[PDB]
């Protein structure tokens, strides 16, 4: 009549209180559950196979002696990563975040991407330059 | 539609609260290294706000307040109050300032009018010159344009440089904001070190005047006074406006006294407490005089005459001028701010008698509009 | 006094009623006396004969990395790192 | 920004005297005020005592002071354990919020005329912990500083450099006579 | 939406309870000695008045594991303020006197800025 | 080959990114906002293949400096004197609900042309408490046609129109109106034969375009089927008409539409609209699924005593064409000219700084994000409008972003499907501006601000002129 104690218990079990995070940061800010964007001036994309989730900007002033950018704000830089937005999902909810996800895109849809286009005889796709 | 007065984002008010978000303040707190000094420039830079702290002491006396803000927050200026140069040069960039200058007792290089009166026109002649939008003021709450002393003689130049202070304050300064408090608590105050330190008690016996049985006191904390210093300096509109700075409930020095020993477990057995009239023993006077004529810097306890007729002064109020509630500034009282007070000098735990046991020192109790007016009849 | 009053080579004054002034009533307000813009200038340009001439600014590894400057174009060409002037003319 | 002058300009100058006030008083009660400071900084300044807190790695040089290269007592400095004898707190190392409280505790326990010198970048501003959830961003938020050394840590020659500023700084704090204008 | 998984102590919720009201009664018990104790300015009642609101601080708890958890907490809490680790600024970090009750209302969180 | 301004400004890895969607065109291209330490320091495109291609304009691309210039940082109320001294936000606002409660209930907003689906329906729901439904569009639009969705925007799916096979501009520059659109379609004409017709004035669309004429009758025979070209269109399988929203405003237009819409019954193809509208601010859609009225001449013809300015920088309202006694009150983000003739002018944090939904031209509705952290006193512009109500005594009940985008969502739960496009199936001389490059340069208040723009219409003038006199 047990399996070494186990217990039978809703697989979704909220964790806001015993984790530590203020009340105040859960209450006010958001999550932004997505992929990260791909540089525009790079071509190697083994940066963005990733789905990364992260906090909303809160503040920055700048500290009145130094010029600084002084942030009184603790999860600015906050950034973690995960393997699928639905992984993400079940993780935000365990720590009781508010969350909403963003859409990273769709399967790539194949380009023809021929060589001989360049040289057509009535297409206009003929190339004005080599 | 109030003006506004800089267009620079960087002298503008920035931040989310705390020691590094700028409120757009930048006071002078002269006499900073006071009673009040410490709780008020403490909740300035809490605020995250720029100070100037001038000071004629060694900056020795001084470097704690460093303590008190984030970095470049707060810069120490020598200054001197005879020296109108340096007070100009310290005000020029400044955009509010607090006048927290005065002593209790009498000097052998300042007479209460030079320091109390003469000096502060002075600062706001000053100020008004350098264009400060913002000053303030204190004034005891006993304020009275014909002081009579109750006991000794001359013992009422304090009040009568304190009304001198606030009309000429007035009148060369528009719209300042003279807040008037009268017997502040705290920790290292007149108050409290005053009714505690040995010279003040007789043998057991504390002298009051009539017993201490026919004076009104209500005292008011010093935090509290300061939160009200800072919410009225951040506040334009209170501009020009007295405040009369008064606790909760009133009391009787009596039971305030009684109280006292109670929570320094100075009434058991042994320590026998007892409760004289100043008027009978004509020993407390000479206590005063001889005690302020041989210390050289501020007497023993405080116990030069001035705080005598001070005690025996009763805090009269009245309505019409403003007060803490106006401001917006919560009152803790003393049943709950005096006992952690006073605990560092309760005492008297005898080997031959029972401790512990004693019950929780049974508060006093407040002194009603008519009950008053059986007291004075 | 004139250590808070001149122009930062960056070009920064503190404006005449700006509080951020307040922090030098004390101390002084360093200001460099070398401005690298008016020395470069007095620098004289250099000249070569070849189409492409080589600086690296300073001398052997105490320099900056050697880079290639061409001098076809008429007019003067500043080099990228130490902002010497070359004209082949 | 100034600078030292140059040899002439030294020919011409006087002695600079000894007392950091000078010697220009003007009455019997100025000129005797300015001895009796003299006196008593003299006092304070030459015979001085930390109280080795030396929490970590800055430790080491606040032990190599006390070796026998850079000789520190030969300077009248001596490191009593008590903190009611000894007058100046050297803070060195880290100070995590555990010890925030036990520093505080420690410094105010000590009677003053007590001054603070901040060694090390760990104590200074955080040093290279600063931004660390459990470190005390300085020591500047727990008391009053007086001298800052600089260093990681700090090389022994700098820190005791930093002591004799501080012995000027005793030098030059004016006490009795300035009280006689207050 | 259930899952087969371990216990941690307690196997329903009344026994998360019964945990959890012993815990109740070493902090009301121990409340008087840590006025006497640490010489901190807060009195009995309202160190017993934080207490009530404290276990109401998370009162909408519903899993048994997690309810378990803030108890360990609390035993571990109760036995660092029964002996005296801790210190009068620790215990006192209950109350945040530190900092005023930050304006709320959204005029107030309007005029002085985000 | 690299930005002049953004030159030497900071690293790749020192800086920070955030994705965000450009604004300045009814694109809605989406953009990584390349901040460091409160600074925009620049823009890229960010790959969304459905609308951005991964291309980016030159006007989004540089004009992010006039984020910098001219900004409001300080309320400001016009005194007797009139010079609009810097007051703070309690006498302002404070100030204002005065205006509003003693005008006499004789209101209207004008929304420019940067103002957030927000910031509309902040200012909407204020106006219907104030009683006054007068909140027009600066660009107006057909009058009673404005119902059906499809009457406004591009049903012909953007990423679709690479595969259009035929496509006919009535006097819609798309290289100045829309360039990502216009490149689009040059994909088609380089990968598919895209015959390209116009009925416009003369215009260089980067390939060749048979040019009908000009005047509006060629639309009409055209719709009719009575030109070579229709007959092309007739044998197309994806015709395309787009026709652009200047001219459905221009005036007598809402004919021209709806002859547009009969001849596109017949040409419609299954899954395929073809009727096209490129529209021009990022915020006319936005309106048009609020529920607005169009054309600024509406609200002044309404004769309200005092008025809202959504950053409607636009001279098409004129304080001299304004009835005299007419309070004015701006709630924008630059000091521009529009903004210059108000009696009270509220600060506003510009796009990148404020989150807000913006319904692109094609239609789905995407979300800015904050980047920088406003100037000043600048709050954001649903912020603004929810501390005026309340001051009045008129609170809106939604005091948080989200009730706010729920109360979107009562409204438009289409608007608020972010990234998607729900259908709307049916739909319902000739001179026009952005005809050349110096025309398109100084569009908006913001490329007006940007002093790179300045510099680069300097320099075409000056080629053009050495054109002129290096001959
Ligand atoms: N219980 C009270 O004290 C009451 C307070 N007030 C008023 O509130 C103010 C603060 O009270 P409190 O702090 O307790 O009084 P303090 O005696 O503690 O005065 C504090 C400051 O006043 C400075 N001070 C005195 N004389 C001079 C002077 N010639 N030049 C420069 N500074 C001087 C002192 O400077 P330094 O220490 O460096 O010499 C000190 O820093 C006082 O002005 C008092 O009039 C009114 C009602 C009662
Ligand atoms: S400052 Fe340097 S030497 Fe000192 S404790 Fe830190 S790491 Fe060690
Ligand atoms: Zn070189």
């Amino acid at each position: 009549n047990k399996l070494s104690g186990k217990i039978t218990v809703p697989t979704a079990v909220n964790l806001s209180p015993i984790s530590g995070v203020p009340e105040e940061h859960i209450r006010e800010r958001r999550v932004r559950i997505h992929i990260p964007p791909k540089n525009a001036m790079q071509s190697g994309t083994d940066n963005v196979n990733t789905w990364q989730i992260e906090f909303d900007n809160r503040e920055r002033w700048e500290n009145p002696l130094m010029g600084w950018a002084s942030s009184g704000d603790p999860l600015s830089n906050m950034n973690v990563q995960f393997g699928s937005p639905e992984e993400a999902i079940t993780f935000c909810e365990r720590n009781g975040w508010r969350w909403y996800v963003d859409g990273a895109a769709k399967p790539k849809k194949e380009r023809v991407k021929n060589y001989g286009i360049n040289f057509a005889w009535n297409k206009r796709t003929r190339v004005s330059t080599k | 539609p109030r003006p506004l007065k800089t267009t620079n984002p960087a002298a503008m008010k920035r931040g989310t609260g705390g020691r590094s978000s700028f409120n757009g303040i930048v006071a002078t707190v002269f006499g900073a290294t006071g009673f009040v000094g410490r709780y008020v420039c403490n909740k300035l830079g809490k605020s995250g706000t720029q100070m100037i702290l001038p000071y004629r002491g060694d900056d020795s006396d001084v470097i704690r307040l460093k303590v008190t803000g984030d970095l470049g927050q707060v810069l120490f200026h020598f200054y001197n109050l005879e020296d109108p140069a340096s007070i100009r040069d310290a005000v020029k960039h400044s955009n509010v300032v607090i006048n927290l200058v005065g002593r209790d007792f009498e000097t052998k290089n300042f007479k209460f009018k030079d320091v109390h009166v003469n000096g502060a026109e002075r600062i706001a002649r000053i100020a008004r010159e350098a264009g400060v939008e913002r000053f303030i003021h204190l004034s005891s709450l006993n304020v009275e344009a014909n002081p009579k002393d109750l006991y000794v003689k001359g013992g009422s130049e304090w009040l009568k440089s304190k009304y001198e202070g606030e009309l000429r304050v007035r009148d060369a300064f528009p719209n300042a904001t003279i807040i008037r408090p009268a017997d502040i608590y705290g920790s290292e105050d007149r108050f409290l070190r005053y009714y505690a330190h040995i010279w003040r008690r007789q043998f057991r016996s504390m002298p009051l005047w009539h017993k201490g049985e026919k004076t009104v006191k209500q005292p008011v904390y010093v935090s509290d006074v300061a939160q009200a210093i800072i919410n009225a300096a951040k506040d334009p509109d209170s501009a020009g406006r007295i405040y009369q700075a008064v606790g909760p409930k009133r009391y009787q020095l009596s039971e305030l006294v009684d109280w006292f020993h109670r929570l320094m477990r100075k009434d058991q057995k042994r320590w026998g407490y007892m409760r004289y009239d100043m008027r009978w023993d004509p020993t407390f006077l000479l206590k005063a005089k001889l005690n302020s004529f041989i210390c050289p810097g501020t007497p023993i306890g405080g116990l030069h005459p001035a705080r005598i007729e001070r005690e025996a002064v009763t805090d009269k109020v009245l309505t019409g001028v403003p007060t803490l509630e106006d401001l917006g500034v919560t009152l803790t009282t003393m049943e709950q701010q005096v006992p952690w007070e006073l605990r560092p000098y309760r005492a008297a735990l005898y080997y031959d008698a029972e401790l512990g046991e004693f019950e929780t020192p049974s508060p006093p109790k407040c002194i009603e509009a008519r009950d008053e007016l059986r007291l004075f009849a | 006094r004139g250590d808070i009053e001149k122009v930062t080579h960056t070009g920064q004054v503190f404006d005449k009623e700006d509080y951020r002034n307040a922090r030098f009533v004390n101390a002084k307000r360093y200001v460099n006396e070398n401005w690298g813009i008016k020395l470069i200038e007095e620098v004289p340009p250099k000249e070569c004969t070849e189409r492409v001439v080589f600086c690296d600014g300073g001398d052997g590894p105490l320099g900056h990395p050697k880079v290639y400057i061409n001098l076809d174009k008429p007019g003067n060409h500043i080099c990228g790192y130490c902002g010497l002037r070359f004209v082949k003319k | 920004q100034q600078t030292l002058p140059v040899a002439e300009v030294a020919q011409n100058l006087p002695k600079k005297g000894y007392s950091p006030f000078g010697t220009k008083q003007s009455s019997v009660a100025e000129w005797s005020l300015a001895r009796l400071d003299d006196l008593l900084n003299w006092g304070r300044k030459g015979s001085i005592w930390p109280l080795t807190f030396g929490l970590a790695c800055c430790a080491v040089e606040m032990m190599h002071i006390a070796a026998p290269r850079y000789d520190m007592d030969r300077y009248g400095v001596v490191f009593r354990a008590s903190p009611r004898q000894a007058d100046v707190i050297i803070v060195a190392g880290t100070l995590t919020n555990k010890m925030a409280p036990a520093l505080r505790k420690v410094y105010d326990q000590m009677p003053e005329p007590r001054w603070v010198i901040s060694m090390g970048s760990c104590a200074n501003g955080g040093g290279y912990y600063h931004y660390s959830y459990s470190v005390v961003r300085g020591c500047d938020r727990i008391i009053p500083v007086d001298i800052y050394v600089p260093g990681c840590p700090p090389t022994a020659e700098a820190l005791m450099y930093g002591v004799l500023q501080l012995q000027k700084k005793v030098k030059r704090m004016k006490t009795l006579q300035m009280w006689y204008r207050k | 939406a259930v899952q087969q998984v371990r216990p941690i102590l307690s196997v329903d919720r009344e026994e998360a309870r019964k945990r959890a009201l012993n815990l109740y009664k070493a902090w009301y018990r121990q409340i008087p000695y840590i006025v006497m104790d640490y010489d901190i300015p807060m009195t009995v009642e309202q160190c017993r008045d934080k207490l009530r609101e404290e276990f109401v601080k998370h009162r909408n708890v519903t899993d048994i594991r997690v309810i378990d958890m803030l108890v360990i907490k609390g035993q571990m809490e109760l036995k660092e303020s029964v002996e005296i680790w801790k210190q009068k600024g620790h215990i006192m970090r209950y109350w945040k006197e530190s900092q005023d009750p930050k304006p709320t209302d959204f005029l107030s969180k309007f005029i002085q800025g985000v | 080959l690299t930005n002049k301004p953004y030159s030497f400004v900071a690293r790749p890895w020192e800086i920070r990114k955030v994705s965000s969607i450009d604004v300045l065109d009814a694109v809605g291209s989406n953009i990584v906002v390349s901040t460091r330490t409160n600074e925009v320091l620049r823009i890229l495109p960010r790959e969304n293949e459905d609308v951005n291609e991964e291309w980016l304009a030159d006007k989004s691309r540089f004009a992010c400096d006039g984020l910098k210039r001219q900004r409001l940082v300080a309320p400001m109320v016009r005194m007797p004197n009139g010079e609009l001294q810097a007051v703070e936000w309690e006498g302002a606002l404070i100030a204002v609900a005065k205006a509003i409660k003693a005008a006499g209930g004789q209101i209207a907003g004008i929304s420019g042309q940067l103002a957030d689906l927000e910031a509309q329906v902040a200012l909407k729901d204020l106006l219907n408490r104030l009683g006054s439904e007068v909140v027009a569009t600066e660009q107006g639009f057909i009058a009673g046609g404005t119902d059906n969705r499809a009457n406004y925007l591009l049903n012909s799916t953007i990423a679709g129109l690479e595969e259009a096979d035929a496509v006919l501009l009535v006097g819609t520059n798309p290289r100045y109106e829309a360039p990502l659109v216009n490149t689009r379609l040059r994909k088609a004409y380089v990968h598919n034969e895209l015959q390209i017709a116009s009925i416009g004035p003369k215009i260089d669309l980067s390939y060749d375009h048979e040019n009908l004429g000009a005047d509006a009758a060629l639309v009409k025979d055209v719709c009719s089927g009575a030109h070579a070209f229709s007959k092309v269109l007739e044998g197309a399988k994806k015709p395309a008409i787009i026709i652009g929203a200047d001219l459905l405003e221009r005036a007598d237009g809402a004919a021209i539409h709806a002859t547009v819409a009969e001849y596109c019954k017949k040409l419609k193809k299954p899954n395929w609209n073809p009727f096209n509208v490129l529209q021009t601010n990022a915020a006319q859609v936005g309106a048009l699924d609020v529920g607005y009225k169009a054309g600024a001449q509406t609200a002044v013809k309404a004769q309200p005593k005092v008025l809202f300015l959504l950053n409607a920088d636009a001279g098409k309202v004129t304080r001299e064409q304004l009835p005299k006694d007419c309070f004015v009150v701006y709630i924008g983000s630059h000091g521009d000219n529009g903004a210059s003739i108000a009696d009270a002018v509220l600060p506003g944090a510009a796009y990148t700084e404020k989150q807000g939904i913006y319904v692109n031209t094609e239609g789905r509705p995407q979300q800015t994000l904050p980047g920088v952290s406003p100037p000043g006193m600048a709050r954001e512009d649903w912020k603004i409008l929810r501390a005026l109500s309340e001051v009045v005594g008129k609170p809106l009940p939604y005091d948080n972003l989200d009730e706010l985008r729920n109360r979107l969502e009562d409204v438009a739960p289409h608007l608020t499907r972010l990234g998607q496009l729900e259908p709307a199936g049916d739909a319902g001389a000739i001179d026009i501006k952005l005809k050349e490059l110096r025309d398109y340069f100084m569009t908006d208040a913001i490329s007006r601000a940007s002093p790179t723009m300045a510099k680069c219409i300097s320099a075409v003038n000056k080629q053009q002129r050495e054109n002129e006199a290096k001959q």
